[PDB]
């Protein structure tokens, strides 16, 4: 009866049974095969940990996520990812449910027509709608006219919604998220003094990403103030059990979204992105979107990243307008929470591909309803 | 009532196999055939109901059967079905014949129907053949008195008798005295399904004889010591408030003269691992609970005794059951103990022992960090009373205990070193060590039973009776339950023998090739279950020695080297949690959750000789047997090795013999007479596998009669043949069945039978 | 039908049938022959004395060893060893069982090929497969994850395994054992004023090595507290009658292990090797490996090498770590007792090598078996 | 990991004068294979790839796969235990880092260096890897000069040997005001 709302996430695949307010699963989108081979008889073989014991078993395992840039790479893992997800994770079946499959704006075609081609020749779900992330995390806001800027592990979205009508014209994405921070954030350790390589160590990046970066006010200011390291330097313990003493890396760790050319790229960062998405629209509808800049991804839970966007939008746009960001609590979630608000409609079931219906078009139907 | 478990696993079991027959000619005619359906709004309303008797209306589709319901009588209503449409036999009396295998269509609902009938004109026995198959009335019949012993037993002729216990009890000692061979009659069901009225029934037909009417204590001193073997044997589950978690199994040897002189009662496969752990709704076996409401403040006071919530051996969520008594039980325990002439001191040593084993259960481990180990198992400060309570009230002296729970020893090269145990390790050593003491507790009484009953000189040959469960085909299986299922497909693989046996004899005797008779195998489930060194049992004995091992590398090592067959299968759901099995009844899963919890059991010999040098003559005749090893254990004292060995010997003691069988179901849940409920009974019948038994029935020339009963049966289909008396018999019957169209293939002629298979009988029915 | 496990040590070979808790026999490797004609006639003569009784009658032998840091050096003598072991002791015939022999890490390929080359020509043993003796102390020590660091009369191995995966990249073996401990024993009682020199006097010098020496807590505080000989004083009676009384050398004859360059040996100590293999291994799973240092071996029945392997690890280790060794009593036999709960599988015995794969393939088979 | 094979081979080099024997071993008989997987498989019957080499002690080695097993971990690192990535994914990793418009001038220019470069077949070898991994359209050509050992210093004597470069020195008292944080500033 209820939807399955399943979020493929690029860092993290956070799926659960609609009609709820969190998911049940939130687990990494990981398959990791054991470079090592096998010695104590009297063990499990299983030739590849996907999820959550695959990241609890790191040390000894090549960890390799499916998913480059809100893409898959490889659908082997995918659809062992997929499987580990109904199976082994939600114990639900494919068969009892319609699942509610999600995807970055600006997708390949060929990651809905092979999605939507596994789910019902793989999977035998009766009936799948995808969608976008961000007018998911629109759904979840409680608005229905905002801008979306999305930021996962693949991705950053900015898509403009002006009272239900989406903008396609108007949606940029960009290709800065948190694996290029985490990349970035080995580069700058390579720069203090410590070494990570493997992929186990790109994910204790990732820990030292999440409790220690934060994004500045302004950073000139602080690399300015932090030539003088007073409180600028943290620690942090490793499963080795020795120090990390962080500098600068706690707020140039998040500021290649801003300024994209440390990195390399040349592209523009949030703020211009987002401003020059606003600049994409028509020239009515920007005052009812500069009041809402909606943040969502887990890549917009650092420290004032609403007063660091606030102060550069504001920079940017005209002064007598205000910029009103919403960062709302649960900004992870904001994606798969809008998928259970959209599963649990009454019209959004006049919307589903059904079995059938698949089985006369084939994957191009997919491309009719989206 | 029924659940929609039971609703659901009923309705699983539901499966199509003949085709729904409609048409009299090619033409597309039909002849007001009443059919079944499980579509009906009366299923849909009335649980108690799963397959509906409907009519097929005229001028209806081939591919959409329009129906009209008539059994039940709903509305007139016609109706369209798919071709959900399962044939019936409408033009038979169920109360005319006994044995299902001569139902042309032998579906579920046409056997549902016929023993629906049968049990609501209150004949409740059916002779499936050679099974037997008893329905429980929850009352008398009456025909099981006396008079009814003279008539079923005194009788020249038995096969004109009806379907009943006396019948088949009558063959079995009919085949005793005609034949020094052992005969064994097999009581299977469910708890609850009146086995124990059954068995009486049987105590009563061999305490009877011609000369010897009641020349009998046997089923006195049994009958009278019931309640032993159900104080401590029975334990309440999901099923049943007094369900029976063993095998009660007796040996009787029979008077040509007279009836039963001589027996024994030996029980097989007592489950130990409910001493330990249980589930929610499950009790532990019953004297813990009534022990500890059924004493008197002397006994409590002397013992040391708590409340029933204050045991962890004990789940404390199911001690109140409304069914059961638990105090004045506990009256019929102490005079059924009086019964097989205990005294009282005896019996007070016996409950010190369950007290001391339910005191034992409460001592607590714990790990201490500074040894020359990681962690050493150590018994915890204020349970060390506890601890000197337990051994004291088992008459043991505790400090050796103690060193044989935290310390072992061996030597090696002439080096006595004393290893340190795991806190694990040592909590399996307190647990085996509770269910060895109670497991040969109860085969102490069960000796002291038979001590006044046996024949000294032991059983020549004898008469064989054993009360056995039936497939626990439901869902949230264990260890347990796998050993149940185990047990049936050892029961299953002795049926598949002996039907074998008597139908390639009966081939043998009528010059007909056995060939044509197929053994259906089940050697793939037995080796997937049991085959030392590639079975599901040698695996978790390898999952109790890999030393890191855990339930999920279990499922999963048997998931990586039992692909090959495709009777093990891994679960979708919880593949690591869950293993579905397909068993000759069909796929039962599996759950995963504490195997290693369940199958550990180290009995070290080191304790069992501490435990024979007790100063109480009584806990030295405890343990008798059982040398000292001085080595691994860990290949023969788990509790899958042993269940091997007691399973071994127990079908070693039923294959010597010649068995007969009985199919016991009880119809309701409600304990009510003539309430009839198609879910329940439904799994009844697949659990205890009737419905592959009818398939092996229904299996190569399933319809033979004999030809006096051919050509008076089929008298009218050739009266010109059947009333010519010149013409030879067999040329009179192949004549009828060479004039309704059968081919040759279909029919053997014997020399006392007819030869027919279902598609042979069906051809000939039209 | 049960499967024989023999211990090829250094030191002892220590076989027994398998499914035990001890082996039935422990007797030395030692063939010894008669450096003296016989002149009684009525004698028997046997040109190679094998096993115990070549130790019982050591005054009258050349005594030679024929594993050198385990590795076979005399193959007839070790094909003697193999012989007294299956007929004259185990009393067991080779044709019965399959045997189950053990081999040090990174032992050469040319006792692996010769050594099944004796066991499938000369014994015709049905199957036979050949462990590492560091992974079956980790069998026998209840667990599937830690480091064993095995020292016997050859070899001292460290071998790490997190979760039944073996380390090959991390396995470190060390020249340092009981023999050199012996050895470096007569240097230190040339020392005091006593010369052992013949291979019966390195015996006892095995024997004051077991009963006198144990492993100081500190060593230069033993020194400095040792040269006021108060109590470090010992003595020891010989089979000649006579009084050893030992100094210094009750806790310098096994510093040798900690401090290998009192042997001259530019190698690391068992402290530096062992945590040297433990920096070897990945980050992640070092917490798993600084908890569970498995003793094992004959050379760690000392007094205090737990504290002492703990106070220098923890030295080593960083500090927010705790170090627990896992010292066993029988940690001699740790290696023969895993044997045994090895061969008493139902997996490991689809993991035999029988007689006709080595008549297919050869000795190389066994390269693919290990 | 020469050390660790020719533990498997048969010899014990524990100490660092022993890694300094096995590094002349490794310069004087490892080489780069073209196809590891042909040469391991031709390799089982030893022919020609077992060699001989003299100690400072006069002893004999011989060498059998260790010639082009030793230097295969700069190719396959899971023989080594790392989870990195080998010489010409890491080559051709770095070329997908680089914008879509230069890489026919980097593909074009594969600059070897380094004492570690200087086996048999690292060109041929090198090439055959990244030319399985490039676009089959572009040319691979690597440039393995000789003097490939040195081709640091020698440019460090063609920048040191510039006028303009004479600009970017850090003087004494430039380091006396700033202190080691100007090297910061001029790198
Ligand atoms: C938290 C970690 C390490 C330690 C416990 C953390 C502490 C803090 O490091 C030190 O203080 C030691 C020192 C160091 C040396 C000088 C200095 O002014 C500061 C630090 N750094 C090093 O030796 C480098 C060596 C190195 C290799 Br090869 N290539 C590299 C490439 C770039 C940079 C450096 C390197 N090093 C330890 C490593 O890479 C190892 C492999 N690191 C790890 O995988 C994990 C365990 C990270
Ligand atoms: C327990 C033993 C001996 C005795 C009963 C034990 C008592 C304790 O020794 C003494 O006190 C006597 C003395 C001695 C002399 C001065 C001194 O300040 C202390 C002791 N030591 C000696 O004469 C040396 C002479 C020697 C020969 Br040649 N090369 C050698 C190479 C190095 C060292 C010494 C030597 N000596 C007795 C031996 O080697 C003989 C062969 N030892 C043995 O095989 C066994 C029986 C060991
Ligand atoms: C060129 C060298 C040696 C020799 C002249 C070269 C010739 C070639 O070796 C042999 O043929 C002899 C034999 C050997 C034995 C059997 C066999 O099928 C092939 C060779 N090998 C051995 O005895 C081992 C013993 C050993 C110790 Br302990 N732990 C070890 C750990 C792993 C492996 C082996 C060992 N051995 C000689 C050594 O380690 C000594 C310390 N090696 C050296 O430092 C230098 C001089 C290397
Ligand atoms: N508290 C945090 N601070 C900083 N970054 C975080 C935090 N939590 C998560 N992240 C980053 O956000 C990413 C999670 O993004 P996610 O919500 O999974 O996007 P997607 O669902 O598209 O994969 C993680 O990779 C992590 O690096
Ligand atoms: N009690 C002890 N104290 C000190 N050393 C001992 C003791 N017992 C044995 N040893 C030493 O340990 C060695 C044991 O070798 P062993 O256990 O056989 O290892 P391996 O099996 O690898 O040969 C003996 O040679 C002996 O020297
Ligand atoms: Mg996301
Ligand atoms: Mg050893």
């Amino acid at each position: 009866v209820q939807a399955l709302v399943v979020d493929n996430g690029s860092g993290n695949v956070k799926a659960g049974v609609a009609g709820d307010d969190a998911p049940r699963s939130v687990f990494p989108s990981i398959v990791g095969r054991p470079k090592n081979p096998g010695i104590m008889v009297g063990m499990e073989e299983k030739d590849a940990f996907v999820g959550d014991e695959a990241q609890t078993k790191r040390g000894i395992l090549t960890l390799k996520y499916p998913i480059e840039h809100g893409i898959v790479t490889n659908w082997d893992d995918m659809e062992k990812i997929w499987h580990h997800t109904f199976y082994n994770e939600l114990r639900a079946a494919p068969e009892e449910h319609p699942v509610l499959l999600t995807e970055a704006p600006l997708n390949p075609k060929g990651n809905r027509e092979r999605m939507t081609q596994i789910m019902f020749e793989s999977f035998n779900v009766p009936a799948m709608y995808v969608a976008i992330q961000a007018v998911l995390s629109l759904y979840s806001s409680g608005r229905t006219t905002g801008i979306v800027l999305d930021s996962g592990d693949g991705v950053s979205h900015t898509v403009p919604i002006y009272e239900g009508y989406a903008l396609p014209h108007a949606i940029m994405r960009l290709d800065l998220a948190g694996r290029d921070l985490t990349e970035y954030l080995m580069k700058i350790l390579h720069e203090r003094g410590y070494g990570f390589s493997t992929s186990a160590e790109k994910e204790i990046v990732r820990d030292i990403k999440e409790k220690l970066c934060y994004i500045a006010l302004n950073f000139d200011e602080e690399m300015k103030t932090s030539e003088q390291s007073s409180d600028i330097e943290k620690s942090y313990e490793l499963p080795d059990g020795n120090i990390i003493t962080v500098g600068n890396e706690r707020f140039r760790c998040p500021e290649a979204l801003f300024q994209p050319s440390f990195l390399g790229k040349e592209a523009a960062g949030i703020h211009t992105t987002t401003f020059n998405s606003i600049k994409k629209c028509d020239v009515d509808i920007r005052k009812d979107l500069y009041g809402n800049i909606v943040l969502s991804g887990g890549t917009t839970m650092y420290e004032g990243i609403g007063e660091r966007l606030t102060r550069d939008i504001t920079t940017l746009a005209p002064s007598t307008m205000k910029i009103k960001v919403v960062a709302p609590p649960e900004r992870k979630y904001s994606v798969w929470i809008g998928g259970s608000i959209l599963s649990s409609l009454s019209t959004f079931q006049q919307m589903w591909i059904t079995k059938e219906e698949y089985d006369e078009s084939g994957p191009s139907i997919v491309h009719r309803k989206c | 009532a029924v659940t929609n478990e039971e609703i659901k696993t009923a309705s699983k079991i539901v499966r199509r196999v003949s085709n729904v027959e409609a048409f009299d000619k090619s033409g597309s005619v039909f002849k007001g055939y009443q059919i079944w359906t499980d579509i009906s709004p009366t299923i849909e309303n009335d649980p108690n109901i799963m397959f509906v008797k409907c009519v097929v209306q005229q001028g209806s589709k081939k591919e959409k059967l329009t129906v009209v319901q008539i059994d039940p009588p709903g509305t007139g209503t016609p109706y369209d079905i798919d071709p959900h449409a399962w044939n019936c036999n409408s033009q038979v009396d169920p109360m005319s014949f006994g044995d299902i295998g001569l139902l042309n269509h032998t579906n579920i609902p046409c056997v549902l129907d016929f023993l629906k009938h049968r049990y609501l004109k209150n004949q409740i026995y059916t002779t499936a053949v050679p099974l037997i198959v008893a329905i429980n009335p929850y009352k008398d019949l009456g025909n099981t008195t006396n008079e009814w012993i003279r008539r079923y037993r005194d009788t020249a002729d038995h096969t004109k008798l009806p379907p009943h216990v006396f019948t088949c009890a009558r063959e079995a000692l009919s085949n005793l005295h005609g034949v020094n061979k052992s005969q064994t009659i097999i009581v299977s069901g469910e708890s609850g399904a009146g086995k124990t009225e059954a068995t009486k029934q049987i105590m009563r037909y061999f305490a009877s004889s011609k000369s010897g009417n009641m020349d009998l204590r046997i089923q006195t001193a049994i009958m009278a010591a019931n309640p032993v073997l159900e104080a401590f044997g029975n334990a309440k589950t999901i099923r049943n408030n007094n369900s029976s978690r063993f095998g009660r199994f007796m040996q009787l040897v029979i008077s040509h003269e007279g009836g039963i002189r001589y027996g024994s009662v030996v029980a097989f496969l007592l489950e130990k691992s409910r001493i330990i752990t249980q589930d929610d709704n499950e009790r532990s076996y019953h004297i813990f609970y009534q022990f500890l409401k059924g004493a008197n403040s002397t006994m409590k006071s002397k013992f040391g005794l708590k409340g029933v919530t204050e045991y962890k051996l004990l789940n404390p969520n199911s001690t109140e059951v409304s069914g059961v008594d638990d105090v004045k039980d506990f009256e019929e325990v102490i005079e059924s103990l009086k019964n097989m002439e205990l005294s009282e001191s005896d019996i007070e040593v016996i409950f010190s022992i369950v007290a001391g084993i339910l005191t034992l259960g409460n001592v607590r481990l714990i790990e201490k960090q500074e040894a020359g180990l990681s962690d050493a198992a150590a018994i915890m400060d204020e349970d060390m009373g506890v601890f000197n309570k337990a051994c004291e009230l088992m008459y043991l002296d505790p400090e050796l205990i103690k060193r044989e729970i935290l310390i072992k020893v061996t030597v090696a090269g002439g080096d006595k070193i004393e290893g340190r145990w795991n806190k694990n390790d040592a909590e399996v050593l307190k647990s085996s060590l509770c269910k060895a003491m109670y497991e040969k507790l109860f085969l102490w009484i069960i000796r002291h039973l038979n001590s006044r009953i046996e024949p000294e000189g032991g059983f020549k040959t004898f008469m064989g009776m054993l009360d056995i469960f039936g497939f626990e085909v439901f869902k949230n299986n264990s260890l347990e339950q796998l050993f149940i299922n185990i047990t049936n497909e050892m029961l299953q693989k002795n049926f598949v023998d002996i039907v074998f046996e008597r139908e390639s004899k009966l081939y043998k005797d009528e010059g007909i090739s056995t060939a044509e008779l197929k053994y259906t195998s089940n050697k793939e489930v037995i080796n997937v279950l049991c085959e030392k060194g590639k079975s599901v049992l040698s695996y978790l004995e390898d999952q109790c020695l890999a030393p890191g091992g855990t339930d999920e590398k279990f499922v999963s090592s048997c998931a990586t080297n039992l692909k090959e067959n495709n009777k093990f299968t891994p679960a979708k759901v919880a593949s690591n949690k869950n293993f579905i099995i397909q068993h000759t009844i069909g796929p039962i899963q599996y759950c995963a959750e504490s195997f290693l919890l369940k199958n550990k059991d180290v009995l070290r010999g080191d304790l069992v000789e501490v435990i024979k040098d007790s100063p109480n003559p009584i806990v030295q005749q405890l343990f008798e047997g059982q040398v000292i090893e001085k080595g691994k254990i860990a290949k023969g004292s788990l509790i899958g090795s042993q269940f091997l060995n007691q399973l071994t010997s127990l079908m070693n003691l039923i294959n010597s013999t010649e068995p007969h069988f009985i199919r016991c179901i009880k119809p309701n849940e409600n304990k009510k007479p003539l309430e009839w409920c198609e879910p329940k009974i439904l799994i009844q019948l697949h659990a205890l596998s009737i419905l592959e038994a009818l398939v092996l029935r229904q299996l190569g020339y399933s319809y033979r009669r004999t030809f006096e009963e051919f050509l008076y049966q089929y008298k009218f289909v050739d009266i010109a043949a059947a009333e010519d008396s010149s013409v030879e018999n067999q040329n009179k019957c192949v004549n009828i069945l060479k004039l309704s169209g059968l081919s040759e293939s279909m029919y053997k002629i014997g020399k006392s039978m007819v030869f027919l298979k279902q598609e042979g009988a069906k051809i000939l029915t039209k």
